[PDB]
């Protein structure tokens, strides 16, 4: 698993 | 820094508008965002991947770009999309933060001028009963924003004393309200018989002003 | 689905305090969190967050003054050595899904209950709160009756260091003084409620 703040991708 | 186009930008209903934002450093990959944020109210994301829109999303809103530079589209602008836009991206962690927020661009709806209707509101016996007074000027219902209100005590200009607050866009009809407060210490208050309050706007062919004697 | 932070409040400078994100409807081990806040008036600015793996990331400013961290349904954001410059309302959220913010005050002034003076009186009326401390305030007319034509003002900090704001109506001249009009005050922060009958003077 790598690290994603998750704001600019669709994370849903 | 992501440096963001200088607010406000004014477009009236119909028209399109387009906010840059410009990256000091090149945004990673193409991981850019786009939020909008109406005051009080949590932000909501238009855009993601610097071209997708959001599920639930009008599609008036369109944005694109690449590196350093990128755009969003508000074409058919609506009255609702009154808000401040902010532009968000990602950056190698280790050579800057990992995200960062631009400075936000506020959008103003367009409209008809519409003068204010202005009421002064005299110290309630209540306040005067206690140590202090404030006198109230309301500005109602107008556009554009910009609007001079000047108090006078005795026609002595009132400079640095008094406070303004501006209410958001309305929803219906575009237009603002503003309500400025003189507050003034009791004794001071006693000392002097005229106040008024003199509204100085683009929809007034001359200046109003609305005022009150000390005891009338 | 969503979330909701909590425990926003006034403390003194240097009060390390603690702010918690509540995940609902989805999961914080296949999920990241991060904290956003906003200085009144101005703009929103990035904190951190925390990644599914465990791992923090801190924008460079924040870094040593802010903290998060995650239990099961929670992530906190411990703010080391807050000063004035941490007013604020703080967000928590990801992408979509973004709380409704809980206010942060940070300052020596005391918890202060506002007094309510009316504004006498198509006409206009209003009640003016003054002398608060912190934010916010909440204004209503005949408890909800009444929304038409209604302006509840931007709070301003004033000179004294205390908030003041003014709730403003228009109504039809005719309807003065057949109609009653009450404003509906609360400032939680000191359990203060007030409701002001507001009338013609002479």
């Amino acid at each position: 698993m790598v690290d994603s703040p998750q704001l600019a991708t669709l994370a849903d | 820094v992501l440096t963001q186009t200088t607010s406000p930008v004014s477009a009236a209903v119909g028209s399109t508008v387009t906010i840059s934002c410009q990256s000091s450093q090149s945004v990673r990959t193409n991981k850019l965002a786009w939020f909008q944020q109406k005051p009080g109210q949590p932000p909501k994301r238009l855009i993601y991947s610097a071209s997708t829109l959001d599920f639930g999303v009008p599609s008036r809103f369109s944005a694109s770009g690449s590196g350093t530079q990128f755009t969003l589209t508000i074409s058919d602008v609506q009255c609702d999309d009154a808000a401040t836009y902010y532009c968000l991206g990602y950056f190698d962690c280790s050579i800057a933060d990992c995200v960062a927020f631009g400075g936000g661009t506020e959008v103003v709806v367009k409209r008809t001028v519409a003068a204010p209707s202005v009421f002064i509101f005299p110290p309630s016996d209540e306040q005067l009963k206690s140590g202090t007074a404030s006198v109230v000027c309301l500005l109602n219902n107008f556009y554009p924003r910009e609007a001079k209100v000047q108090w006078k005590v005795d026609n002595a200009l009132q400079s640095g004393n008094s406070q303004e607050s501006v209410t958001e866009q309305d929803s219906k009809d575009s237009t603002y309200s503003l309500s400025s407060t003189l507050t003034l210490s009791k004794a001071d208050y006693e000392k002097h018989k005229v106040y008024a309050c003199e509204v100085t706007h683009q929809g007034l062919s001359s200046p109003v002003t609305k005022s009150f004697n000390r005891g009338e | 689905q969503s979330v909701e932070e909590s425990g926003g409040r006034l403390v003194t400078p240097g009060t390390p305090l603690t702010l918690t994100c509540t995940v609902s409807g989805f999961s914080l081990s296949s999920n990241a969190i991060n904290w956003v806040r906003q200085a009144p008036g101005k703009g929103l600015e990035w904190i951190g967050y925390i990644a599914v793996s465990g791992n923090t990331y801190y924008a460079s400013w924040a870094k040593g003054r802010f903290t998060i961290s995650k239990a099961s349904t929670t992530v906190d954001l411990k703010m080391t050595s807050p000063t004035a410059e941490d007013t604020g309302t703080y967000f928590c959220g990801k992408s979509n899904i973004w709380g409704p913010g809980t206010l942060v005050t940070v300052s020596l002034a005391s918890t202060k209950g506002p007094s309510v003076f009316p504004l006498a009186p198509t006409a206009a009326l209003g009640c003016l709160v003054k002398d608060y401390f912190p934010e916010p305030v909440t204004v209503s007319w005949n408890s909800g009756a009444l929304t038409s034509g209604v302006h509840t003002f931007p709070a301003v900090l004033q000179s004294s260091g205390l908030y003041s704001l003014s709730s403003v109506v228009t109504v039809p001249s005719s309807s003065l003084g057949t109609q009653t009009y009450i404003c509906n005050v609360n400032h939680k922060p000191s359990n203060t409620k007030v409701d002001k009958k507001v009338e013609p003077k002479s």
